[PDB]
C-alpha cells in the first residue's frame, strides 16, 4: 500500500508538473515573439522620418 | 502613448488676464500596441503647481465614441433666409475601413456641444459643462452663462465667417479622432491612430494666464505607462502660442 | 499597488514655516488584480526619520465607501441671496456600470467634510478630526480651532472664487475615486481603476517643513506586497511642490 | 499518509515562495521608484545652471 | 508543487519587471519632452537678440 | 492491527513534514531578508557618490 | 616640522599665524548646505571643503 498511493500522487505531480510545463514554453514562445515584433517596430520607429 | 504634436496654449491675448484651452496631439508609442482612452477608466490630471491648482482628473468625454451619422447634417447655420448642414467628421476609406477624425478643433468643439446637448437631452448626463452659440443676445435670458468662462472661436460657411461663443462651466479634458482611426464606437486608439487632446479651462482655472510657471498634464489609461507631459511657460506670444 | 501619478506636497509657501498635505495616485500594478483599501483593514504609515517622526498608521477613512447620492447636493454656498448646491461626485456610464470619481482633492476634501460630519451626526465617529469652513468668524466661538493645523483653498462656484479653510486635528489620510472606480460603496480598487491618497498634516507633524530630509509613505493593504514610497525633499518651490 | 505529509510540504513551499514574491515585488516598487527620483534629479541637474 | 510555488515566483517576477517597463516607459517620455523643450529654447536663445 | 501500527507511520511522517516545513518557512523568511537588504544596498552603492 | 603662514584680519589689523604640520594629512569641513552640524554625513544639495 505504501507504493500504491504514493504511485497516485506521483503520476498526478507529474501531469501537474506537465501543465505548467506546457503553459511556460507556450507563453514563452508568445512573449519572444512579442518582443521580436517589438524590436522590429522600434527599429523601424527610428528609421522612418 | 507619446506626444505627437506640439502643445497649443489659448488666452484672451494680447490682454492676457483670461486662459481659453490648451490643445495636443497623441498616439500610442512606437506603433506596437491599441490604447484605451475610454474617459470612465483613463484619467488625465492637471497641475500648475506653482498656483497650486492640481486637478486629479478632468477627462469627462470622447469622440472616439462617436460615429460621423451621429454629428454631420445635425448643427446647422441660418445665413439670413438660408439654412446649412455642417459636416464636422469627414471620412475616407481604406482596405474596407472607414477611416474618420475633425480637421479642426473647431469642428470637434461643435460635434462635442452637439453630443453632450444630446446625451442631456436623453437624460444620459445631468448638464453638459459645454455649451456653444453663435447667437450672443440669448446670454442675458440665461443667467448661469454670465459668470463662467467664454472663449469665441470662427468656422466659415457659405464662404461668410460664423462666430461662436464657447461657455465652459468647468475645466474638463476630451479626445478626438485626429487620423489613422477606423474603431469608431470605441474609445480605442490603434497603433499608428493620431488622437487630439483638449483641454477647456472652467472659471476656475481661467482667473489668470500662466506665466513663468511649470503646466503638468499627465494621461492615465488604465494599462500601461502614463504619459506625462510637462512645460514652463514664458509668456503667450499670440491667441494661441506654441509652449511645448 | 503601484505609484501612478507625481507625489505633490503643500505649504506655506513661501514663507515655509508650517506643512500642509501630501497628495499621490495609486493604482493595482499591471492591471492584474484587486486590491482592498479599507481603512480598517489597511494600514499607511508616515515617517521622516531624520526628525524622528515616525506614525504607524495615519489611514482613517475613503471615499471608495460613499455614493454619489450620499455627496452630491448636500454641500451649498450662500452667495448673497443665491444657495448653490455642489456636485463633488462626479460620474459616468460604460456596459452598465456607473463610474464614480473626484475631479480634484479640493472636491474630495469637502465630499470628506460632509461625510465626516454625517457620521459625527450619526454617531458612528467620535470627532471628525478635518473641519471645513468658509465663514471664519465662526473660529472664535469654537477654541479648539484655535491651535490644530489649518490650510485653505479655492473652488468656483456661480464664477464667485469661494474660499475655504480646513482645520486639521492630528496627521491623517484618506483615498478617493479618480478614474477607472465602478465599485462606488465597496473601499476595493478593481485592476485598472486609479485612487487618489491624501495625507493632511496635523499640527505635531505640520510644525515645520520637510528640508534636506527624507520622507517614507507604506501602504500596506491586507493582501500582498505593500507599497513603500520614499522621497528626498529639497526646499519646496511653490505652493505645491513636486517631490517624487 | 503519501499525500498528508506530501500535503504539509506544498502548505509550506507555497507560504515561502509567496514570502519571496512579497519581498521581491515590494522592493521593485521601491527600487524602480527610487530610478524615477534618480532620473528626475539627472535630467535637474543637466538643466539648472 | 515543484510548480506550484514555481509558479507563485513567476506570477511575482512578471509584475515585478512590469513595474519597472511602467516607470522607464514613463520617465522616458518625461524626460525626452524635457529635451524637445530644451533644444527649443537654446535654439530660442541662439536667435532672439 | 494493520492500521494501528500504520497509525504509528502516519503520526511520525506527519511530524517529519511539519519540521520540514517549519525549517523551510524560517529559511526562506531569512534569505528574502538577506535579499531586500541586499537590494537596497546595491541601490545605495549606485546613488551615493 | 613643515610650516606655512596665513593672515586672518581682527578688528581691522592683519594677524599672522604659523601653523605647523607634523604629517601629511587631510581634514573636511562644511562649506555650504549642511544642517547635519555632529554628524560627519554630507547631504544631497551639501558642499564639502
Ligand atoms: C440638416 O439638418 C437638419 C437639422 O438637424 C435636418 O432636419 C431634420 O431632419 C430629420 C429627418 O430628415 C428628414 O427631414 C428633413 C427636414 O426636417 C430633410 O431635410 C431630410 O432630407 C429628411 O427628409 C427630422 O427628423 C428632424 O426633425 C429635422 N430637424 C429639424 C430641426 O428640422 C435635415 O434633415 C438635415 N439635412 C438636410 C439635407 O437638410
Ligand atoms: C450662399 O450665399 C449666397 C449669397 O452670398 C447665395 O447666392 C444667392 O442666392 C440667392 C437665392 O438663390 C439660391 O437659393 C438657394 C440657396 O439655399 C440655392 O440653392 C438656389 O440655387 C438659389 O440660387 C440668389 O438670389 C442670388 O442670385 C445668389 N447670389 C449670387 C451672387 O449668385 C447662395 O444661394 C447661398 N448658398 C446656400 C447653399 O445657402
Ligand atoms: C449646443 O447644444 C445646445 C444644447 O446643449 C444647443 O442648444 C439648443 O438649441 C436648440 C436649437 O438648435 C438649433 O438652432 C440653433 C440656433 O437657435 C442653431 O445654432 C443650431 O445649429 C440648431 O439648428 C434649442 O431648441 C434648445 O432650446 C437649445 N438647448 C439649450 C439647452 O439651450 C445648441 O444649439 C448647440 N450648439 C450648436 C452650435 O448647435
Ligand atoms: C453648469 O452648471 C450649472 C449649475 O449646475 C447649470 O446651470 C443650470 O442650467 C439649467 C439648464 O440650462 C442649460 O442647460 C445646459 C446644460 O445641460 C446648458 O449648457 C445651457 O446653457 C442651458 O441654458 C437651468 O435650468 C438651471 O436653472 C441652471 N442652474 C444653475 C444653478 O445655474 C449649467 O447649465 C451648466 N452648464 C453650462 C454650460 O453653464
Ligand atoms: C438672435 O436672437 C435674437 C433674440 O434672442 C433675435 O432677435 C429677435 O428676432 C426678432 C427680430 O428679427 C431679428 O432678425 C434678424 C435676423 O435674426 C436680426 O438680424 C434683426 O436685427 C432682428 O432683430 C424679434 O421678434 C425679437 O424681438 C428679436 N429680439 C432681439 C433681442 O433682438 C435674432 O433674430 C437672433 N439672430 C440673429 C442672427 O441675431
Ligand atoms: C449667479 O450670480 C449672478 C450674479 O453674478 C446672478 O445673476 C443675477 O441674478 C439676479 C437675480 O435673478 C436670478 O435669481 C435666480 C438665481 O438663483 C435665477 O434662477 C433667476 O433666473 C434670476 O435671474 C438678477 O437680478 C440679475 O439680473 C442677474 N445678473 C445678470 C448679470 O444677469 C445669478 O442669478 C446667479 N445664479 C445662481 C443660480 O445663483
Ligand atoms: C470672426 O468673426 C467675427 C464675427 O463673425 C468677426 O467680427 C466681425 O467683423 C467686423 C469687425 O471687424 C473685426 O475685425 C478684426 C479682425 O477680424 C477683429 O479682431 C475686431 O475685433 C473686429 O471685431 C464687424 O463688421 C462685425 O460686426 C464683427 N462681428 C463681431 C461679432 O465681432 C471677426 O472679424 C472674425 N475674425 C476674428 C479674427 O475675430
Ligand atoms: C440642495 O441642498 C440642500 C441642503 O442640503 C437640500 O435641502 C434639503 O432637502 C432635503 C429634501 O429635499 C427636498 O426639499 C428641498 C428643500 O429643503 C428641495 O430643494 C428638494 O427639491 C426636495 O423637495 C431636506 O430633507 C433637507 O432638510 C434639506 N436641507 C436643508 C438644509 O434645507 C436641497 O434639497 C438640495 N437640492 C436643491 C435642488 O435645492
Ligand atoms: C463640514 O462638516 C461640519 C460638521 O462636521 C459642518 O458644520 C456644520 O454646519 C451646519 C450647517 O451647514 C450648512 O451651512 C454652512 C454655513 O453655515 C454651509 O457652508 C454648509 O454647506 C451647509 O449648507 C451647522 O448646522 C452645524 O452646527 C455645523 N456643525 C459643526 C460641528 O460645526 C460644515 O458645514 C461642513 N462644511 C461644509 C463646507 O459644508
Ligand atoms: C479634535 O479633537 C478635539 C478634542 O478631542 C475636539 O474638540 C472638541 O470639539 C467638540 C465639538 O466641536 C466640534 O465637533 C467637530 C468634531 O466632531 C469639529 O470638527 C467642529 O470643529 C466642532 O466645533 C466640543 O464640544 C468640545 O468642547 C471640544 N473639546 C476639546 C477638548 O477641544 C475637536 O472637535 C476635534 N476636531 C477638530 C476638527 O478640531
Ligand atoms: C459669517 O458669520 C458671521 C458671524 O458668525 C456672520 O455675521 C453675522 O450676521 C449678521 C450681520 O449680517 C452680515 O451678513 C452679511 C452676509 O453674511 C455680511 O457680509 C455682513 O458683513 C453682515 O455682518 C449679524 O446678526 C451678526 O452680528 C454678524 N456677526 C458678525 C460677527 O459679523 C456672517 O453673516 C456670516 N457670513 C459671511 C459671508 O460673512
Ligand atoms: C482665493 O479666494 C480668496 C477669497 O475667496 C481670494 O482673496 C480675496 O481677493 C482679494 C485680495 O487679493 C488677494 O489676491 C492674491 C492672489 O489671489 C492673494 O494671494 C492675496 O493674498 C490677496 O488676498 C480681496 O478682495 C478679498 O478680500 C480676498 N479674500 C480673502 C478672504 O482673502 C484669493 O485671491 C483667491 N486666490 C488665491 C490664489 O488665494
Ligand atoms: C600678513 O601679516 C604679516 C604680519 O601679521 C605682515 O607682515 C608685516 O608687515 C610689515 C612688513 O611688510 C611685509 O609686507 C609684504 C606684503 O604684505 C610681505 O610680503 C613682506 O614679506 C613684509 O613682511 C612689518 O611692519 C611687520 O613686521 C610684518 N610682520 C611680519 C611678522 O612679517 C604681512 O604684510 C601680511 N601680509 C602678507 C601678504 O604676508
Amino acid at each position: 500500500l505504501a507504493g500504491l498511493d504514493t504511485a497516485i500522487i506521483l503520476i498526478a505531480f507529474i501531469i501537474t508538473a506537465a501543465v505548467l510545463a506546457y503553459v511556460a514554453v507556450n507563453m514563452g514562445l508568445f512573449v519572444t515573439q512579442k518582443a521580436k515584433t517589438t524590436i522590429n517596430k522600434g527599429e523601424e520607429t527610428a528609421s522612418t522620418a | 502613448l507619446s506626444l505627437s504634436g506640439n502643445v497649443l496654449y489659448a488666452v484672451n491675448y494680447p490682454t492676457n488676464t483670461k486662459s481659453y484651452w490648451m490643445y495636443f496631439t497623441v498616439s500610442p508609442s512606437s506603433g506596437v500596441s491599441s490604447v484605451d482612452l475610454s474617459p470612465s477608466t483613463t484619467a488625465i490630471s492637471f497641475t500648475a503647481a506653482s498656483r497650486g491648482v492640481s486637478l486629479s482628473n478632468i477627462y469627462q468625454f470622447s469622440l472616439l465614441s462617436v460615429l460621423p451619422s451621429q454629428v454631420n447634417n445635425k448643427v446647422q447655420v441660418k445665413l439670413g433666409t438660408s439654412i446649412i448642414n455642417l459636416t464636422l467628421a469627414f471620412s475616407s476609406n481604406s482596405a474596407g475601413q472607414t477611416y474618420v477624425y475633425y480637421s479642426d478643433p473647431n469642428y470637434a468643439l461643435l460635434a462635442l456641444n452637439y453630443t453632450l446637448g444630446q446625451e442631456v437631452k436623453g437624460g444620459q448626463l445631468t448638464s453638459s459643462p459645454l455649451y456653444i452659440i453663435s447667437n450672443t443676445s440669448i446670454v442675458a435670458s440665461k443667467p448661469w452663462l454670465k459668470n463662467d468662462n467664454v472663449f469665441t472661436f470662427n468656422i466659415s460657411v457659405n464662404g461668410t465667417e460664423v462666430e461662436y461663443y464657447a461657455y465652459v462651466n468647468k475645466t474638463f479634458a476630451f479626445t478626438y479622432p485626429v487620423s489613422g482611426f477606423p474603431l469608431a464606437g470605441s474609445d480605442i486608439a490603434p497603433a499608428g491612430s493620431v488622437i487630439g487632446v483638449m483641454i477647456l479651462f472652467g472659471p476656475g482655472e481661467a482667473t489668470n494666464v500662466f506665466q513663468y510657471e511649470t503646466v503638468t498634464i499627465q494621461i492615465t489609461p488604465n494599462i500601461g505607462s502614463p504619459l506625462t507631459i510637462s512645460q514652463y511657460i514664458y509668456q503667450p506670444d499670440g491667441k494661441v502660442t506654441v509652449i511645448g
